[PDB]
């Protein structure tokens, strides 16, 4: 019946490149996820994690260059100081630090992109749904 | 000469069942990625000494030869593991063969000393249980006469007596309860 | 440290030995051993593992939680146990499917395995959280042998789980032999199979003799004064398999057979009457006479 | 101006189509609102369907496109040409990828890969809406290249740049140049000397008007972009003036030093003072210091007087417009498969051990010996596949170039030796190029070297005479072989190179799961890189064979030649700008940006934040991290990815 | 809202024209002393630790100053009576959520000068209180404004 | 297209497209080369529009005269397995979009003269030969896939479900005749077995071919993927002797087709292939090398994986540039490793498939190489 919502944002060098790799081996995964494109994860910020929330996200998922590979050379060191205050701003505000992923998965990583998306959404899933929205309507 | 009508075209996916879910499935399915390099039978101590060749078995459950389950040959496998750690394709080869065993004896293939030690097991809860003359040799070098064991725990024997007809592994065996030994 | 001791069948119901050695062993080098009241067979996994992988599982898992309901963890002295309880163990841990089709089956019985036991076997232990240098230390009777150390092949494999380093050129019991004063020497095939691992010794006799003749004759040639195994199994088809190869191909050697826990015993100052090698099918005398 | 929006959904043939229900996405697309036109073809990047873009931008007056189909990665630069034909801005137009990351990962979901694919098109319609027509920025070209690496790869694409008449720069790492190459004696399927082929090569790239051959010396630093790149190659310290020095030789005679020669893989021996090899070029000598002495003998014997102890590195500013990476690999390292032996049995070599061996100029002096005894083995065994479609060492590739050298070496061998005993251990003999076949048949036939297939189980010696027996499986007799040998070649596979870490850091590029470099697309582009000016060339790309390096070399030099020939390129206009009127100056900007590129200003009489438009790469995190939000990146606008969020549950309005 | 802010705003309306707030952030206001380098802040304090320096700009001394994500117009007399900023006008108009605009800056420039190496962990443990150090005036107007239960 | 599995469309379409609107190339579609003078640098060439029989300018590539020509021809870009019309489009994403009459099987009665708007039909148009001077001159002619009908213990042209690999990606194609339906040509139904024969042509002394085509272990593979992509309950057999998966993602696709599709391999080259008369379903006779046995197992299609040849015309271009041919028959490059695209003649190069069997990234790459040398 029920089905997460899942969000991502994948800088394009790296982590869009791995989606993209994972597609051309016909590596399967759930369905949940709507990947977002940026041309780094230094373009992610709470902003964009908080609203996808707002919005009805079950899950947030992150995914940049592994640190030092960067293909704008540091972008990734500021999302990763940015996502650990985010994580537990979220706990502050009920919202599971769970539901929020963030991974270093390179351009040709595949295999770990559809394992990564394997894991998060089995961990939504177990979670069950996201009553923000709900709340808000109410 | 080897017809279509004489192979089993589900034999894998009936080995892959089988394996589901202990060992697993991602262990069992491993078989399809085999490209028969003879790795398995080369590193096999029990080839060495027998006509017993391990990629043969891996062939055998791609090529749809069940006849492999009537084998005596999966049985001359030590369970060593050296195929295993050698495979260059990541096949789980000793879980394979092990999976196999397990349809082998579901078809009936099990050798009495096998059921005997099955048996010795269910009944008195261990496979080599104590004696009269293990008694006397704990007592003399400073050991409890009995050790901790199911074997002297009414409770744990039937936890287990539970468990093996919860498993239907007594049905397996052919192990009567009433009679206290191995039907026919 | 304290750790739930696993015994098994033919340590504790035949080679008692092996457990009083590991007993006195164990308390000398500063590790508690509990006793696991209610252990079964772990079951042997050469039957049980081949006949039916769900029941080898749901039995290794009532046994590991005997050891969780305790709080501890758990050492064996047997690579047949190690094996079984150690794989069990990592599975029920990595497969969601196993642990839940086992937990329908323990649900039962009013057990629930939860993931919080450790299994570990007395000479990785030794090894890696206690030190080499604190056997040489407790050392009373240094032993003046060549011994021909036999690994046995569930100690370290599979090396994917156990993680105990090569199972190629391993090193890790030829320092603990090495402690005592003792000599490992170096023989052809040296982590070849003894033949008794899955139910062969049971199903194959023949076959299993012919690889322990095999691993005898090549610890012999390398100037071997006996041979020493971390694994009841090894031990009865090095032991009771010499008296088998007599009979039925007419070869004798009379080559000692002990037990790791029993070579450091007589090390660490025991008397050979509490190792029980008057039970040995292969009179260890000879060896006495070279220590 | 309100938006007007077509929206075009792709079959790719079934590879969309089979899983996701386009025609229904594409009834979906009509829902949503400033869509005008919504329509699907089996091949939306096809000319039928470019034009159909082309003609509803003109019919219906379309102020935006949307294309539902592949990833942007792959195509976005030719929707963006086809829509830029219609005269719609070519930044008017968005990717919605629901082939990659929907069809291809979901088909056994086809319900909720439809439902996906909506969300998708509903995702990318909302970022639309909000797009703005940008303009290409316009980049002029240094009429300059520069190749990494000067093996067979890198000196062909030297060679051809500099022929067509642009400058070229070609740095080597090593002394000389030639390669792995130059370490072979000779090569399949011609069974040529390397020299033949090479030798005149290295000769006429070292002596080119257009090429400035930097040997010795390694990239240290590369800033910039396709076009504009300033760098920094590190010239290191011979201690040997290079004008002076003739190539005698006459120092390393009376060197008192010896040091394991690297060329010969650690079988042959040199002195501190050296020359790689005999033909090598530049034809110069090298001192190193890590195991001289300063005991002086060199200086007394030298006649110009060419040594120089005092001599320090010198660091080389270039600017270039593009760059060739061509550093080719390594050899395996067999010691991880242990019951081979390698590294534990002395008779125990390797397939590059070997080359060095039977060279003429080799260690050896062209002779094949055992290194337990010093004597010729009558007996061999070559071991195929040995760190390569191995999932234990973590190389399941084929390393290409095996099969053919352990068939041609053991020809060699038996050329040398006739009543040599060869066996070849294999699982498939891979013989798969022009002339290929032929040389496998001429090695069993014409020189008698047989073939076993089987993937030997473990390799094992005898301690009393150093011999080799081989445990395998004849898979074709179904039977366990224990042959005896006197060596035993191991044919390891190819692997990158040491220092490939390093120079892919320094250009910014990836690596495939093979861990060699990747290209944009094996077939759309095979030796380009997704880094823009950057070019692949040889081994460094893949295990490759000498015909398929020198045509990658031949090939990059073309791709390479194109913005150099142009005078020009267009870069992406995705650059970060502050709007003064919002920006407070707080400087939070400055100090994210690894090129300096916003800088805080005076502008009317108060501090305000300015980025340099040239500086900026366009990776967002200046204006990610704006706490005014005066800051933003054109094309992925803070409020372009809210609308693209929105879009994910809902239409706008 | 100061006084005079009110009234252009009342007596825009009154002549039929358009009001205008001020768009730029606080920093232009304030009269501490920024550093033409750039921001970067080695540690994080609550306002009672240390000494603050009334010359220096109090975000880079270590303390969270909102001033950043805050629209200007108020004169900044916070950090000018020794305090520093708590966000109460608002953000700018291209700003939706301050706290989270706030949050991205403090975690970008904390540890910039030892940006690879600075642990990310440092930040989050400083503060224990988040919503209320980042969301004091805005929590209703928040993409989050409520506490799950 | 493997190893990717992209359409080949999605990397074709698009340079076909570039490359007949370039500023810098003047595309010459429907004509030939007839002759060449001169040498290096100073080439004097004469190419032969062909007529097509329409006017390219007016013609807009609607279609509709296709839909009522009477005459009907086989379709050669489907290999035989389709039918044409003799006003026809050799695929819908052809470029130049426009129609050609084959006046062979032309009877000009005018039907589509009359539903074509533009006025396009022109029965009059005559060939003409254009005189361009050039410095270089690059052959790319590509390949023709071996003719199995000679190797007659497969039955190749006796059999109707023995099809070649060329016929099978035209059946499994999308766009194709059958609409990307593999079916038997005996019955029009799906096979439910399917047998994959390699090295048809090539590695054989019987029939002049002792070279490897390169690419038939990799396309056997990767249409067998589709096939299970398409039809999961397929069984497929692919008898080689060795699979050559040798470049980049070569040897992982090949790990991929049995683990993740179910594909089997046997090793063994058949003997020979026998149809069921009263079924049309055919028997692969043919020794499983590693299990020393004979295996009879039967089948509802053979695909035949036929090798690469030289194409038909490369005789004719052969004596146009003055070149020559290695013992392949494909052209002979000036050497191996020194110049692998260039040829002994000055001026003259190769790019593709015409100068050995080979991949499209090969290809590609040659095209690429072949530009820089000329
Ligand atoms: C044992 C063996 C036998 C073979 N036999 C044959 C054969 O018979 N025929 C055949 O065609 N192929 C053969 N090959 C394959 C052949 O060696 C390669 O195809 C060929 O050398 C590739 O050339 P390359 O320029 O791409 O790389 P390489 O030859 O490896 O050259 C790389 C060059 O780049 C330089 N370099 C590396 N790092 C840096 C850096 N950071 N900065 C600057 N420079 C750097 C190196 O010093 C070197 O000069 C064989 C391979 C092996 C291992
Ligand atoms: C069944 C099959 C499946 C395959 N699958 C794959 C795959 O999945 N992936 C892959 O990479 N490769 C595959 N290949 C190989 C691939 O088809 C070739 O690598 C590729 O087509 C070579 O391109 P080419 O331009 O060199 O030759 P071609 O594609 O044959 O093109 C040659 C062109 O020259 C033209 N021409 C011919 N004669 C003349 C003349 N006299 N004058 C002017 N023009 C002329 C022709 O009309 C043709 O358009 C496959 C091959 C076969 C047979
Ligand atoms: S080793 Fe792995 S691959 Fe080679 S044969 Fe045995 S199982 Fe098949
Ligand atoms: S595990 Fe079984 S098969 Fe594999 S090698 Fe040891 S014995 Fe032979
Ligand atoms: S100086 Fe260093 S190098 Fe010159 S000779 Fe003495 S040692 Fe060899
Ligand atoms: S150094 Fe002096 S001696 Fe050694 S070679 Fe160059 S010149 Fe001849
Ligand atoms: S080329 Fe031959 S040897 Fe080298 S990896 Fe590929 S198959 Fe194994
Ligand atoms: S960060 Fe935003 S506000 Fe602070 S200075 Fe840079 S631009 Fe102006
Ligand atoms: S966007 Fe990335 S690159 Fe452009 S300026 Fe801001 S930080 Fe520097
Ligand atoms: S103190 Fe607060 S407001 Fe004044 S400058 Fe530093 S940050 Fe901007
Ligand atoms: S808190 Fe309110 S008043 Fe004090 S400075 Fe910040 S905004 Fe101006
Ligand atoms: S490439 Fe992208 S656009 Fe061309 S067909 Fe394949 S999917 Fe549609
Ligand atoms: S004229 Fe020739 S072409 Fe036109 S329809 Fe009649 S037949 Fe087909
Ligand atoms: S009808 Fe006229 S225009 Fe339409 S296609 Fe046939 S010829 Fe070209
Ligand atoms: S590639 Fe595969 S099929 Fe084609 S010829 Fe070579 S081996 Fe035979
Ligand atoms: S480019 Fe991928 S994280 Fe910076
Ligand atoms: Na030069």
């Amino acid at each position: 019946e029920w089905e997460p919502k899942i969000i991502g944002f994948c800088c394009n060098w790296c982590t869009y490149g791995g989606a993209d790799t994972a597609g051309v081996g016909r590596m399967q995964y759930p369905p949940s996820i709507r990947i977002i494109r940026v041309m780094c994860s230094g373009r992610i910020e709470p902003s964009l994690i908080l609203k996808a929330f707002k919005e009805g996200a079950d899950g947030v998922f992150v995914g940049g260059c592994h640190l030092g590979d960067c293909h704008y050379d540091s972008g990734n060191y500021k999302w990763q100081r940015r996502v650990m205050m985010l994580y537990e701003l979220l706990e502050e505000l009920g919202i599971e630090k769970e539901r929020l992923n963030h991974e270093w998965i390179s351009a040709s990583e595949g295999e770990k992109f559809q394992n990564t998306m394997k894991d998060f959404y089995n961990k939504i899933e177990a979670l069950g749904p996201c009553k923000l929205k709900e709340e808000l309507d109410k | 000469m080897i017809y279509s009508s004489d192979l089993n075209k589900n034999l894998a996916s009936q080995i892959i069942e089988a394996g589901t879910p202990i060992p697993g499935d991602d262990v069992v399915s491993s078989l399809k990625a085999c490209y028969q390099c003879g790795t398995c039978t080369g590193s096999c101590p029990s080839g060495r000494r027998t006509s017993y060749r391990t990629r043969k078995v891996i062939r055998k459950a791609l090529l749809g030869m069940d006849d492999v389950l009537d084998s005596d040959d999966i049985w001359k496998c030590t369970t060593c593991y050296t195929c295993y750690e050698r495979c260059p394709r990541d096949v789980k080869v000793t879980e394979i063969i092990k999976t196999i065993r397990n349809l082998a004896a579901q078809k009936g293939n099990m050798a009495k000393a096998h059921k005997m030690t099955a048996m010795y097991v269910l009944k008195y809860g261990h496979a080599v249980p104590a004696n009269k003359n293990t008694a006397e040799l704990r007592k003399s070098i400073g050991l409890s006469e009995k050790a901790p064991i199911a074997q002297f725990s009414e409770k744990d024997l039937n936890e287990m007596n539970t468990l093996i007809k919860e498993l239907g592994f007594d049905e397996l065996i052919g192990f009567d309860w009433e009679k206290g030994a191995l039907k026919e | 440290m304290k750790y739930a001791f696993f015994l098994g069948c033919i340590m504790p119901n035949r080679y008692a030995g092996v457990e009083a050695a590991t007993r006195t062993v164990m308390e000398k080098l500063g590790v508690e051993l509990v006793d696991m009241t209610g252990a079964s067979c772990c079951p042997a996994p050469g039957v049980f593992g081949s006949f039916d992988q769900k029941t080898w599982l749901t039995l290794a898992a009532r046994n590991l939680c005997i050891a969780e309901e305790m709080g501890v963890d758990i050492v064996t002295v047997c690579n047949g146990c190690y094996g079984s309880l150690f794989e069990a163990a990592h599975l029920l841990h990595d497969n969601k499917e196993a642990l839940n089709f086992v937990n329908e089956k323990l649900d039962k019985v009013g057990k629930e395995y939860k993931g919080n036991v450790k299994v570990r076997h007395f000479a990785e232990l030794i090894y890696n959280d206690i030190g080499v240098d604190k056997i040489a230390e407790k050392v009373e009777r240094p032993l003046n042998i060549n011994v021909g150390v036999h690994y046995g092949c569930h100690f370290l494999k599979p090396t994917d789980v156990k993680h105990l380093g090569s199972a190629e050129r391993p090193v890790m019991l030829d320092e603990i032999v090495e402690a005592t004063g003792a000599k490992s020497v170096p023989y052809a095939d040296k982590m070849m199979c003894c033949g008794a691992g899955g139910g062969v010794r049971a199903r194959e006799l023949e076959l299993s003799l012919d690889m322990t003749n095999e691993k005898i004759e090549n610890m012999i040639k390398a100037g071997a004064d006996c041979t020493v195994n971390v694994c009841p199994f090894c031990h009865l088809q090095f032991d009771r398999g010499q008296i088998e190869i007599k009979e039925k191909f007419g070869k004798e050697y009379n080559f000692p057979v002990l037990h790791l826990s029993q070579l450091l015993g007589l090390a660490m100052g025991m008397d050979p009457k509490d190792l029980a090698l008057s039970v040995h099918q292969i009179s260890v005398d000879p060896l006495l006479k070279k220590i | 101006e309100e938006p007007r929006i077509g929206v075009y959904v792709c079959h790719c043939g079934v590879n969309i189509g089979g899983t996701v229900d386009c025609p229904d996405v594409t009834e979906f697309a009509k829902t949503l609102k400033n869509v005008v036109v919504a329509r699907d073809y089996k091949y939306m990047c096809a000319d039928p369907g470019q034009e159909m873009i082309k003609k509803d931008i003109k019919e219906h007056n379309l102020n935006r496109v949307v294309v539902a189909a592949c990833s942007p990665r792959l195509h976005e630069p030719t929707f963006r040409r086809c829509v830029a034909e219609a005269g719609l801005n070519p930044f008017l137009f968005e990717f919605a990828n629901i082939r990659e990351h929907c069809s291809w990962v979901h088909m056994h979901e086809k319900e909720k890969a439809t439902e996906k694919a909506k969300d998708l098109v509903r995702m990318a319609v909302a970022k639309a809406r909000l797009l703005e027509p940008l303009e290409f920025i316009k980049v002029g070209v240094t009429q300059r290249a520069l190749v990494i690496g000067g093996g067979v790869a890198g000196i062909q694409t030297a060679l051809d740049l500099g022929d067509m008449g642009f400058e070229t720069i070609l740095v080597e790492k090593t002394p000389s140049v030639g390669g792995r190459m130059a370490q072979l004696d000779k090569t399949f399927p011609t069974n040529d000397c390397s020299i033949c082929i090479l030798a005149p090569k290295m000769v006429d790239v070292a002596k080119h008007p257009n090429v400035k051959l930097y040997a010795y010396s390694e990239v240290v630093d590369v800033q910039g972009y396709v076009g504009n790149f300033k760098v920094k190659i590190m010239k290191k310290a011979r201690y040997i003036d290079e004008t002076k020095c003739t190539g005698c030789g006459q120092c390393s005679e009376v060197c008192p030093i010896d040091v394991p020669n690297e060329f010969d893989m650690g079988i042959g021996m040199r002195k501190a003072i050296y020359k790689p090899f005999p033909q090598a070029v530049p034809a110069k000598y090298t001192i190193d210091k890590e195991h001289c002495i300063e005991c002086g003998l060199c200086a007394k014997v030298c006649g110009p007087n060419a040594i120089d102890f005092d001599q320090e590195p010198e660091i080389i500013e270039a600017e270039v417009g593009t760059i060739i990476c061509a550093i080719g690999y390594d050899a395996f390292d067999p010691t991880v498969r242990e019951e081979y032996g390698y590294g534990v049995y002395d008779n125990v070599v390797t397939a590059l051990e070997l080359e060095r061996m039977i060279n003429a100029s080799g260690p050896t002096g062209g002779k094949v010996i055992r290194l337990s005894d010093g004597q010729k083995p009558k007996r061999i065994a070559f071991i195929q596949c040995v760190g390569s479609r191995d999932a234990k060492v973590g190389n399941k590739y084929c390393s290409n170039v095996c099969c053919m050298y352990a068939m041609k070496n053991s020809q060699l061998i038996k050329e040398k030796s006739p009543d040599t005993e060869i066996d070849i251990y294999y699982m498939d003999i891979r013989a798969f190029s022009k002339g290929y076949e032929e040389f496998y048949e001429r090695s069993a036939k014409q020189y008698g070297i047989k073939f076993m297939r089987g993937r030997p189980s473990q390799v094992i010696e005898d301690p009393e005479t150093g011999n080799l027996v081989v445990r395998a499986e004849d898979t074709l007799l179904g039977e366990i072989l224990e042959k005896e040998y006197d060596l035993v070649v191991l044919s390891v596979g190819m692997v990158p190179t040491k220092s490939a870490d390093e120079v892919q850091k320094i250009l910014g590029i990836s690596r495939t799961p093979d861990q060699f470099f990747m290209e944009a697309h094996p077939k759309l582009r095979p030796v380009d890189t997704a880094t823009d000016g950057v070019y692949l060339a040889g081994a460094c790309q893949g295990p490759k064979d000498i015909p398929a390096s020198v045509a990658q070399g031949s090939a990059a030099a073309s791709r390479a030649a194109i913005p150099l020939a142009k005078g020009e390129v267009e870069v992406e206009p995705i650059i970060a700008s502050v709007d003064a009127e919002i920006c407070g100056g707080c400087g939070v900007c400055v100090k994210q940006c690894p090129y300096g590129a916003p800088r805080l200003v005076e502008k009317d009489g108060k501090v305000v934040a300015e980025v340099i438009s040239a500086l900026c790469k366009g990776c967002g995190t200046c204006p990610a991290g704006c706490p005014s939000g005066a800051l933003e990146q054109d094309h992925f606008k803070t409020i372009q990815l809210f609308k693209q969020i929105e879009g994910m549950f809902r239409d706008t309005a | 809202p100061n006084p005079e802010m009110i009234a252009e705003v009342v007596k825009a309306l009154l002549e039929g024209k358009e009001p205008e707030l001020p768009k730029k952030n606080l920093c232009e206001e304030c009269a501490r002393k920024k550093s033409e380098e750039g921001v970067a802040i080695e540690t994080i304090k609550r306002n009672y630790e240390g000494n603050p320096d009334p010359e220096k700009c109090l975000l880079e001394q270590g303390y969270i100053c909102l001033g950043i994500a805050t629209r200007e117009g108020c004169g900044a007399p916070c950090p000018s009576s020794g305090v520093p900023c708590s966000g109460c006008s608002g953000p700018t108009d291209a700003v939706v959520d301050q706290g989270a605009k706030m949050i991205s800056a403090l975690c970008s420039d904390f540890g910039i000068d030892n940006d690879r190496d600075v642990d990310p962990m440092i930040l989050p443990k400083s503060i224990k209180d988040k919503i209320g150090s980042f969301y004091k005036f805005t929590l209703p107007s928040a993409f989050v404004p409520i506490r799950l239960k």
